């Protein structure tokens, strides 16, 4: 009787509070409570109450003592009781908040166990301990998920938790996140449920912002492990329509970052799986539309790496028109000004600008001259040569500089830039890779100078061209591009020779 | 306001300091160099702030005194354990003690506390 | 370089993604269908010289009329048309439905209502024209989804009233 009027009184609320500044020590009460089986179920389980507020040193000794006396009583007990499991269930979930904790519910593998038979045999048709339980596997995932077997049992269980209850947003938010997380442990049938889960999910929830966000991201993260079913989503019948509810899910929720970034995300690995969705998202006009929503959210470094990479996922193969390039590339180079720092979004910006660069004649050159006025060529030369690290952006650098060199007005801004000790510098850096030293060496014939061996100096320029000629000796491209870089350089001076 | 002290507790090996500070905070072979502890005491009555002392149990055996002076400080309180079946002799035992803490702490509580009392005389006592 | 979205709003079967082939991709008539979910095309206008607007139509699928018509798909849009059947009594009632659902869930920076355009497809003008004084709506034009008379002046005459204000 005591245990039930304490139950119903702290249903009140802010007796909690006053109930754990007392000195009786009700934590010690219940505890010494506990094997009548109908007392911790009729101690109501408050310690999950109490646990929203108990600090977490407190809470750690608490989960020694209730992991030791809830299992066993819970297992008994409420192996026969819905309402005990339930409670013993989300009392360990409260338990289970800090972050050091974890490895101590797993000390023995119980906390796993105990979640897969509650799953298995307590709720075969409930929905509450369902919900619980799924929150514990969420809660429950770190780098030390590595239990193959177990790890196989509480995927079949989560997952047809997720298609036997997929009205509510309790599942299918810990259900998708703990899925996506799962799916990219396991993956080093099974999939048409999965995207039937993942389709209803962004369906059923359009206006929750995390369930779209975990479902995208579960969407997202299978398709990225899992490439052969690419052709399995689509407009087309026995395909999940999803490409369109990815598209609305972001649309409505450009005020929130994560949604953006996990949608991004999926639709470029689905825009890489397979190439027949590019030049239908285009036709459904998302390029210019992410752009401004990039444009929305340019405070973060995450989004505009996300835009940046559906972009290049976005435009590659294809050829746009020159209302397309005056429309696209400035914004891209504001997002690569306004995030100078950001490897990877420096990276993927250059990516783009490369797959995208290359009365129509006068057009393009307004575009050629905007392009250049936009501080193209300073903002390039800055990423590459800040950054002399991640070859990648080195080639990617050397390749946009390749194709800025034959534009109309490129010569000056560049030699005053400086770009050509750049391009030294990172042949000097990079004497192995091949691609760097074909690409350099085509380069340094088109961007000297006379001011560059001016006097008769120029020992770096014959040192790198020598060093790079014969250590690839037999490559026939490496020896052409150096030999007439060779050939420009000694129109100029013929000094050069003795060098 | 800031409701943290570090306490102090010195004296010879046996005296006791180890389980007198188990006794009054809820395999002691030795207490090698220091032993760090933190005691939070909350008083019952919920006007008195939560104090956390900054517990010191200090070693007892004297190949460890050369060390020990580099980590007594003001600004704490001070235990002075000595056993009380060895005798007399612990009071002269605990004088080095005090010599440190009085050169290093010159205004700080000082506690004395006889242990081992439950076979120790009267007649020792006074 | 500008941006605009235009939500259409109707009821089902009425030809809704008729209009925006006809108006974006360039088909008219076809097979008339049901709309599984909201679709999105792209339209691009040179209204003005060194002046492109680009045009994004959004044809909401009228089957769930009974359900509560979610905000979000009204957050930040500009621009609406309204279609319905001239062959139905019920396609007015359920236009009339749409455009208080949109009175009651809409809002603007200068807060006043999005322009709207009432739009008889598959071509009773007088009728109509009592509605039309009364509702205060933008304008009135009656068009024929496989003949295709009237739909591109009409969204003309929209787009320039649109960039009126
Ligand atoms: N004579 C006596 N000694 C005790 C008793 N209980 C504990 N001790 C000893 O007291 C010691 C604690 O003294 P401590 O200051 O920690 O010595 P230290 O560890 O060498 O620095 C323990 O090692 C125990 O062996 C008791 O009842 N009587």
């Amino acid at each position: 009787i005591g245990l039930k009027t304490l139950d119903l009184l702290l249903t009140s609320g802010k007796i909690t509070l006053l109930i754990l500044d007392e000195e009786s020590d009700i934590f010690m009460l219940i505890f010494d409570a506990m094997a009548n089986d109908e007392v911790q179920k009729l101690g109501c389980k408050a310690l999950h109450v109490l646990f929203e507020r108990v600090s977490e040193e407190q809470l750690t000794e608490f989960v020694e003592n209730k992991d030791y006396m809830i299992l066993l009583s819970a297992l008994t007990n409420f192996k026969d009781e819905e309402e005990i499991v339930l409670h013993v269930l989300h009392c360990l979930h409260s338990l289970a908040i800090p972050c050091n904790n974890v490895e101590v519910l797993m000390s023995g593998n119980v906390r796993c166990y105990n979640i897969v038979v509650e799953a298995m045999k307590a709720f075969p048709m409930s929905e509450r301990i369902q919900e619980v339980s799924c929150c514990l596997l969420h809660r429950l995932t770190l780098g030390n998920f590595f239990n193959i077997l177990v790890l196989n049992e509480v995927h079949e269980f989560v997952v047809k938790a997720v298609q036997q209850y997929p009205e509510n947003a309790a599942l299918q938010i810990s259900a998708l996140s703990c899925l996506a997380l799962l799916t990219e442990t396991i993956f080093l049938e099974d999939k048409l449920f999965w995207l039937e889960a993942c389709y209803k999910a962004l369906t059923w929830h359009r206006k929750n912002k995390h369930v779209q966000e975990a479902a995208c991201w579960a969407l997202n993260n299978l398709l990225m492990y899992q490439n052969s079913l690419h052709e399995k989503i689509g407009d087309e019948d026995g395909h999940f329509p999803a490409h369109r509810e990815v598209m609305l899910s972001m649309l409505m929720h450009s005020s929130s970052k994560e949604v953006f970034q996990a949608s991004a995300n999926a639709l470029s690995t689905l825009l890489e799986q397979n190439v027949n969705f590019r030049k239908i998202l285009l036709s459904k006009g998302i390029h210019l539309n992410v752009l401004e929503l990039m444009q929305k959210h340019i405070h973060s470094p995450e989004v505009a790496e996300s835009g940046c990479k559906m972009l290049n996922h976005l435009f590659e193969g294809s050829n746009t028109s020159l209302d397309i390039m005056a429309a696209v590339v400035p914004k891209i180079l504001t997002v690569m000004k306004r995030h100078e720092t950001s490897l990877p979004v420096q990276l993927e910006a250059l990516r783009a600008i490369l797959h995208f660069i290359v009365e129509f004649h006068h057009k393009l050159n307004m575009v050629k001259k905007q392009c250049f006025k936009n501080d193209i060529h300073k903002l390039v030369l800055a990423a590459l040569n800040r950054f002399i690290g991640n070859p990648g952006i080195q080639k990617c650098g050397l390749k946009v500089i390749s194709s800025i060199v034959h534009f109309p007005d490129a010569l000056e801004m560049l030699s005053l830039e400086g770009a050509m000790d750049s391009v030294l510098h990172t042949l000097q850096m990079y004497p192995d890779d091949q691609e760097i030293q074909c690409l350099g060496l085509s380069l340094i014939g088109y961007l000297i100078t006379k001011k560059n061996v001016f006097i008769g100096t120029g020992h770096l320029l014959a040192k790198i061209l020598v060093s790079s000629l014969y250590r690839f000796k037999d490559v026939a491209e490496i020896q052409t591009k150096g030999f007439q870089t060779i050939l420009a350089i000694l129109k100029l001076s013929a000094s050069f020779s003795k060098l | 306001p800031y409701n943290r002290m570090k306490l102090m507790i010195v004296g010879n090996t046996g005296s006791g300091k180890t389980t007198l500070l188990q006794q009054l905070m809820k395999m002691q072979s030795a207490t090698v160099g220091i032993d760090v502890k933190d005691w939070p005491i909350q008083i019952r009555d919920k006007r008195k702030r939560d104090l956390v002392l900054n517990v010191w149990d200090f070693a007892g055996r004297e190949e460890f005194y050369s060390t020990h002076p580099h980590f007594m400080t003001q600004r704490a309180l001070y235990l002075a354990v000595y056993d009380l079946s060895k005798g007399q002799a612990e009071v002269d035992a605990m004088k080095p003690w005090l010599f440190n803490i009085k050169a290093r702490a010159s205004s700080s509580p000082v506690i004395l506390v006889g242990t081992h009392l439950d076979v120790s005389d009267e007649k020792q006592r006074k | 370089d500008h941006l605009f979205k235009v939500l259409v709003v109707g009821d089902a079967a009425v030809g809704k993604t008729s209009l925006v082939q006809r108006y974006s991709q360039d088909s008219f008539s076809k097979h008339y269908k049901s709309t599984v979910g909201v679709d999105f095309a792209l339209k691009v206008l040179q209204w003005s010289d060194y002046e492109i607007v680009r045009l994004q139509l959004w044809d909401i699928a009228g089957l769930e009329r009974f359900a509560a018509m979610t905000r979000l798909y009204y957050r930040d849009a500009s621009a609406c048309v309204i279609m319905f059947d001239v062959t139905n009594a019920t396609t007015f009632s359920n236009s009339q439905r749409w455009k208080q659902d949109l009175d009651s869930k809409l809002t603007l920076p200068n807060g006043e209502p999005v322009p709207c355009l009432l739009l008889a497809n598959k071509c009773s003008r007088d009728q109509i024209d009592r509605f039309s004084k009364e509702n205060g709506f933008t304008g009135w034009t009656e068009t024929s989804v496989k003949e295709n008379k009237n739909i591109n002046e009409a969204m003309r005459v929209l787009i320039e009233k649109m960039m009126r204000n």
